[PDB]
């Protein structure tokens, strides 16, 4: 009847979602999508990243070659996982800047060991200990050679070993600190001793300090652990008058995306790009509240547990 | 919002519309109907999908970093490793907090905008043959069957063939 | 601003409106008055108070951090301690500078909006009984006493009763 | 844009207008023509020039910093020196990406506003002598020679002279 | 005339303020509020944070136990405040990584000292000096025990001290470097020796070097201060041939909100959560320009001294 | 019925650019400008910053006084450029905290040397070496004074030097490590010794270690390099049995805009505020992609190589 009404409008839903804006702290919209990823299975996915389960061995213990860690020789990883249930079962030792040696070996990504022959003379090799037993059978670190006197003589070792290759070389070695002045002369028939390890670019000098250390697996001695990198054309020069824990070769050092993480999470046959100490998490969201420690393609850690991004208009329902 | 159309001169939204974001309800001789407008619905969706895809964007693949939990007292160097990671987290938390608030403020305004665009599209289409009742509705001053209504929503309303009938109803003795 | 009403077609603001932000001002045969609009004034304040509260607020509580000053030349590690803190300060100075620019740009634009919304809300009310003079004022074509004017400031203005008088003053032998 | 005038109800732009950003095209008894509008053009340009200068800020200027490349493996302290610089670059790369995004969104929406503002200024001026065709054009219902057109482009159009002539051309038996 | 004219408009003021925007550099709004804190009383509020005015005592001089620092025994704090008028008045000492020790003691937040009787034998205890004088009476660092010869003998020491509790122990010990070869044999009878202080996890060795040091307060000697932390179930083990400035006990060391700040600001009785070396500042603004050094719930330090956030519309006034 | 049409429109361009927004990823505006400087000329402009091309000399070699680096004496600089082709031609040495010593000297900005008369009594000075030949004639580092036996004797040395000026003073010194116990006695007669270099605030003590070193330019020994800063009102205090590489004076240590940079880029006659290792770059843009290492008024390094800032409306050309 000469009339017709045309109304224009927009939709609504019975159940909106609250989001934040510049103006309001909470306001209702028809839809939102979460931006903070704050959950996980609790299980590190074994792919696409080459995972290595350290089980009972710290990466340093596998490096030195603690007998109960012989499985890990010449291994590769993108992520080495250190477990809280790890123990050391060889000769007692300490590493000044332990953290650094752990960092650099973890970044190299492998324990590829290459054996070299140093021309030690007049010296007994392959020294073993009661504290570092390989089956109720005295033995020592698998990558370290314990030198001691042969027939009441420890001639001053002096040996060079040049890097005639492309790859840089990582040598691990140590200095023995006997408990008593007796242990010193029994092993090395000379008090004190001296270890001088040189490259054309670096120079480490150690004087062994004789003294009683805390009782560990039957010994009151200890070993200081040192590392040395030798670039191509350079030389490794070792000059010891006694108390040298000699090396057996070099570790092949590379530069890649490898690293190390501490967790007790189990490992499954799943696949996830992002790894945390809490197991893998999905990287579909831009932020995550799980942990500030991550590996790989991950969301950025923030403090918020939820950040809702509005994907719809204001929800205005029945007045 | 800033265009005063959604939660504004349109009192509330339609929970009865599920096949679009914006639409038309009409009343004539034949009865009532309801149709969603695709062009405006699609326009608001393509923008929100665009910013959603920009925000969710693969970046940030890190591998060997610094340590962030410590089990020994070391002082100076550890104080710094903590200050560094802490300073970084606060900054990305702020970036995250602000990004959400801006995108959400803009999302509301831009959807409110598309409602206003559709209204001003329909208003210009009707020329001198209808008036704004204020509730988001137009009072059409001529006989407009369902076919006629269809031509409005669809860019094919020819206001000339109703202008004489319409102006006669708008001005006369009443 | 972007709506072109404040510092736009509104040539200046009434320096003597102390009871509100937006309002009316009239002249009819009786006299000339003034009154503020509570709806548009409260709308603009609640958005500005809202963003003010987000911008103030905690939380940044820090207790043991790195040393920011140094009496000794130390070299590498102090170089880094300085660089870390300097890097942090520049980033926050940026965040603060940008935050104020965005807020103020929007604080201005949303107030310009509320002016235009009150205007459009008013023109929807007068329908066909008045005309937009373009400067922010309407010219009303019928006799509108103070109770009539007061009926525009609320939804009570019934255009149906003044339509016949207004259309005749609008259309005649001019 | 959010105002729906550029790339909206204006179907396309004019490559042939080189003396401004916004302008008039007319068709009347004496012929046709084109003329840029300086006010709207200068409004948009001064805003874009303004934000452009804030963006090229310029600040920064650092001298002795930390080393950022290393020829020897060193470990802990070097991991930190890299993590600090890496953390900073990602944070500034973010700022730069978000700045360009926000600014360009605003550069487009403000140029859209200036178009819509020039249309509304023209709409108010013509008052009751013209109807909105829906494409940014006005049908002017009376004889409007070049002087009349020019009086619109400059802001001195007296609708009163043409009102009676225009109102008759609008209402009849079409 | 059947006329009526209804006008719409906005308010304005005479005194508007300029603000920065995205587009304009200075533009006038009707009202803005400041976002940068740039002023302070110049005074530190002693609540809600427990302030400890170090007066003339550095945190290190209170730790070791200076005579004039006697008033700090077993004291706690949230913010220790070192002053520039501070001085030492006891034996001359120096501390390798002084910055680290100060840092770790400051974050620990207490000086709660527990006495422990070490089993030193054949050695005179409680050695004093002309430098550290508690009146005319000579005495020494309150928390340190100077060991020296007894009946013209000093027998090489060996003493343990296990951590049989549930918390961390912090021991502060030292080594004596005398100015003369003569002073060495008058105190310790033997030549230069080795002080070996290890735990299961740590390991520390100091070799005393006899030499002429800067004459200070009557002596041209110096004491090297070292520290050690002992885990639960771990053991502190000292082995010294001589030259040992031995500890009298341990400090309890836990974590928390404690820190330290260099400042000369007076302390009043007010309440402010945010402390700066310039005094307390109110945290009602989100940014501040007073100092980058802050303790507590503080605004974030920026470089600007003013950022006016507009809280009104444009100011358009007169003609 | 003579009507007239009036159309409102806008600006359009045939050659639009694509920019990036909040909603769209590529969208065509009429005009934009680049914000990331991505190119360099590959040359370092010689102004405004006072470049000092080190050429075959490193900063440390110039500091110490490698004979082929004598042209760097008392030279000032705003930016020292170290070249990869540099070398050393004097006595073999090594510097613990090399990076630190190089850092603080580089930031000092000058090698201004001031001689001082240390009262050495009983020792022959100005020791030379074949490894540090000054043209077929033997000599040593120009800023170091090698002390050896005078008439088959070496008196234990002692010297003080005070800082009576108003500026900090930088002292560079060394300690000689002979390669055989033979050379140790033929130089300082004693078997081994101690070097004790102290201030009121600092303390340094070095024990020389005899033993062979990698053969370099004739000798199998090495010098360790140390530095000491003496503030106003403080004292430098040398005390040494032997093996001392004595200082000849101090360096003025200043604070300013000076720094150091590694680059093989040629230096050209031009002007550019910003310097990167791979060449000077302009700083009209706010961001840059050339290198994260910079010096001077530079744009901020970012990962993007292009960010276009729209300077015009959307381009909607001929439909
Ligand atoms: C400087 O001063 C330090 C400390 O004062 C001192 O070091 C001390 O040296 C002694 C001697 O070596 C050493 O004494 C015994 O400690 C061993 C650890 O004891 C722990 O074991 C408990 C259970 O495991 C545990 O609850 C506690 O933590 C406890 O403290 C202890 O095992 C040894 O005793 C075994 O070995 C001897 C040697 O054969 C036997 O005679 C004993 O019977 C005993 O067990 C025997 O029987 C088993 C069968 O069950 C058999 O299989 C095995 O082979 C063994 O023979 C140690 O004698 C202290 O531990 C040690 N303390 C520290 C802190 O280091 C230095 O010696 C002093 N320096 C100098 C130069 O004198
Ligand atoms: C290795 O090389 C170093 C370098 O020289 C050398 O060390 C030097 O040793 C001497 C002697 O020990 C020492 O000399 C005086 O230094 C003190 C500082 O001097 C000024 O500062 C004081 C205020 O702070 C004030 O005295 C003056 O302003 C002074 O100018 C100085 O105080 C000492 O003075 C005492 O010396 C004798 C000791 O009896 C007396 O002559 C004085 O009166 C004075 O005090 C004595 O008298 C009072 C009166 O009652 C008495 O109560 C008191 O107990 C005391 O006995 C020093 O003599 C140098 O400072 C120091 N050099 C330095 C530090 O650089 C080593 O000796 C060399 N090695 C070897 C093995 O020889
Ligand atoms: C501990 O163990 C280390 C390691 O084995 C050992 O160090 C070695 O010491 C010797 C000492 O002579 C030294 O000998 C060589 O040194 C030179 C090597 O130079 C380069 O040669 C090749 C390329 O040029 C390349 O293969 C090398 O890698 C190296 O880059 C070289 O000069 C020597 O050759 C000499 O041979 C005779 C000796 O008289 C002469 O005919 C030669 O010209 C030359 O030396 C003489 O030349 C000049 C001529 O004017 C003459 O003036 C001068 O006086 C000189 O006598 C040797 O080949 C080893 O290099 C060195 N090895 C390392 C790694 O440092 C220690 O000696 C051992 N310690 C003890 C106490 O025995
Ligand atoms: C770490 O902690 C332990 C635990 O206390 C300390 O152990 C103690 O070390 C000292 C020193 O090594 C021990 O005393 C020596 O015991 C040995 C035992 O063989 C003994 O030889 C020695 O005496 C010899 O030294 C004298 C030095 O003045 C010599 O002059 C003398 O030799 C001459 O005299 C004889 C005459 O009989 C002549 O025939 C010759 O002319 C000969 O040349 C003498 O023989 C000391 O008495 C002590 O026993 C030991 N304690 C324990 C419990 O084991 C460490 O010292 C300590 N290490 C540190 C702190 O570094
Ligand atoms: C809160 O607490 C902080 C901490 O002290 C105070 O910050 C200090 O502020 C003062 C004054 O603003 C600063 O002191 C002055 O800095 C001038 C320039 O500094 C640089 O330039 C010189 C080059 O000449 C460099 O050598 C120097 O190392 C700096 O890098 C100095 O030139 C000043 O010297 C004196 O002499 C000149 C004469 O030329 C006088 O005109 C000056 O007034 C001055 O007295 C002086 O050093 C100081 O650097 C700041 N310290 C810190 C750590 O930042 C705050 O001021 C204080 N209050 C508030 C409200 O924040
Ligand atoms: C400004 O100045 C900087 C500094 O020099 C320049 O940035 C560097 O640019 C170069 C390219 O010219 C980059 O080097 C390239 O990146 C990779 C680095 O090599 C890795 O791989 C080896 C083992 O394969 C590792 O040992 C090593 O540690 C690295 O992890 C390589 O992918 C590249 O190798 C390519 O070249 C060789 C031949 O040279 C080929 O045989 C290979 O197959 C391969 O194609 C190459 O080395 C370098 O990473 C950049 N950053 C630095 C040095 O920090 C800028 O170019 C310069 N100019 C501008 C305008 O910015
Ligand atoms: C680094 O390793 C090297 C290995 O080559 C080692 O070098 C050896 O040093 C010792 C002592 O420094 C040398 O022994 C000397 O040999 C010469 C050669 O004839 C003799 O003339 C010397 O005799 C003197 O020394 C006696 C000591 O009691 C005196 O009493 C006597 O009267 C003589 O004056 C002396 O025996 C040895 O020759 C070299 N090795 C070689 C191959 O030459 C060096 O010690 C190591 N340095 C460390 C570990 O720090
Ligand atoms: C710092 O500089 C000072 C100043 O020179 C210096 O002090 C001097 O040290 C020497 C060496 O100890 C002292 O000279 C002594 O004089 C006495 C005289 O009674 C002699 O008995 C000493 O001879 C010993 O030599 C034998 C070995 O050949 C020993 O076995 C024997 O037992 C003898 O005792 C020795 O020559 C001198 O007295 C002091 N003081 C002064 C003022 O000269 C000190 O050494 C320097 N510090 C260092 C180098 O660390
Ligand atoms: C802390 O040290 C200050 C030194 O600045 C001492 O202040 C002076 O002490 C002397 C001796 O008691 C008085 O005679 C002076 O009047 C004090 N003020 C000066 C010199 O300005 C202060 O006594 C020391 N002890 C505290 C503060 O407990
Ligand atoms: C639009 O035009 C007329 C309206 O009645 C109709 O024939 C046509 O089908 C409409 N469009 C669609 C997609 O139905
Ligand atoms: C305006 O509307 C409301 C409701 O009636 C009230 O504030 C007031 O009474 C009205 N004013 C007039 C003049 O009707
Ligand atoms: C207004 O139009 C007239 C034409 O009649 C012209 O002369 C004048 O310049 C115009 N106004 C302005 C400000 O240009």
């Amino acid at each position: 009847n000469s009339m017709a009404t045309l109304c224009l409008g927009h939709h609504a839903v019975p159940n909106g979602t609250l989001v934040k804006t510049i103006t309001d702290d909470q306001i209702e919209v028809t839809n939102a999508t979460e931006l903070v990823q704050s959950s996980s299975t609790g299980r590190i996915c074994n792919s696409p990243h080459q995972i290595l389960d350290g089980k009972n061995c710290t990466l340093i213990d596998a490096l030195l070659g603690d007998p109960h860690c012989d499985d890990f020789q010449n291994k590769e990883w993108d992520l080495f996982v250190e477990r809280s249930t790890a123990y050391s079962n060889c000769y007692p030792y300490y590493v000044p800047d332990y953290a650094t040696l752990r960092s650099l070996v973890a970044s190299s990504g492998n324990l590829e060991f290459t054996q070299e022959s140093f021309n030690w003379t007049g010296v007994a090799q392959d020294g073993s200990s009661y504290a570092c037993r390989r089956g109720s059978v005295n033995s020592f670190f698998s990558r370290l050679n314990w030198l001691y006197n042969l027939n009441y003589k420890y001639p001053e070792q002096n040996v060079t070993m040049p890097n005639n290759d492309k790859f840089d070389k990582l040598y691990i070695w140590g200095v023995h600190h006997p408990g008593t002045d007796k242990d010193q002369t029994n092993l090395y028939v000379q008090a004190s001793g001296r270890v001088i390890v040189s490259t054309k670019r670096s120079q480490q000098t150690v004087i062994p300090n004789i003294g009683s250390r805390p009782w560990v697996r039957g010994v009151s001695s200890i070993i200081s652990i040192y590392w040395t990198i030798v670039k191509p054309g350079d030389i490794l020069l070792i000059n010891s008058t006694g108390n040298l824990i000699a090396p057996r070769g070099y570790f092949k050092i590379q530069s890649g995306k490898s690293s190390i993480m501490r967790s007790d999470a189990h490992i499954d046959e799943c696949n996830s790009e992002c790894i945390t100490p809490n197991g893998s998490i999905p990287n579909d969201k831009p932020f995550q509240n799980v942990n500030k420690i991550t590996y790989g393609a991950c969301p950025r850690y923030v403090k918020q547990n939820t950040l809702k991004l509005a994907t719809g208009m204001r929800n205005v329902p029945e007045k | 919002g800033i265009f005063g159309a959604i939660a504004g001169f349109i009192e509330n939204g339609w929970e009865g519309m599920v096949d679009g974001w914006y639409g038309f309800r009409h009343q004539n001789s034949e009865g009532t109907g309801q149709a969603a407008d695709l062009k405006s619905t699609q326009a608001a969706i393509n923008q929100i999908t665009g910013k959603l895809n920009r925000v969710i964007k693969k970046t940030n693949e890190k591998f060997h970093q610094i340590e962030k939990e410590f089990s020994e007292v070391e002082g100076r160097i550890q104080d710094l490793e903590k200050y560094v990671e802490d300073t970084k987290i606060d900054l990305w938390s702020y970036n995250a907090e602000l990004l959400v608030a801006l995108e959400n403020q803009h999302t509301i305004d831009l959807t409110d905008s598309e409602m206003s665009k559709l209204f001003e599209r329909t208003r210009r289409q009707l020329r001198e043959n209808a008036e704004d009742m204020g509730n988001g509705c137009f009072k059409i001053y001529h006989k407009c069957d369902n076919a006629c209504i269809g031509s409005i929503r669809n860019g094919t309303y020819d206001h000339d063939i109703y202008r004489n009938e319409a102006l006669n109803n708008r001005f006369q003795i009443k």
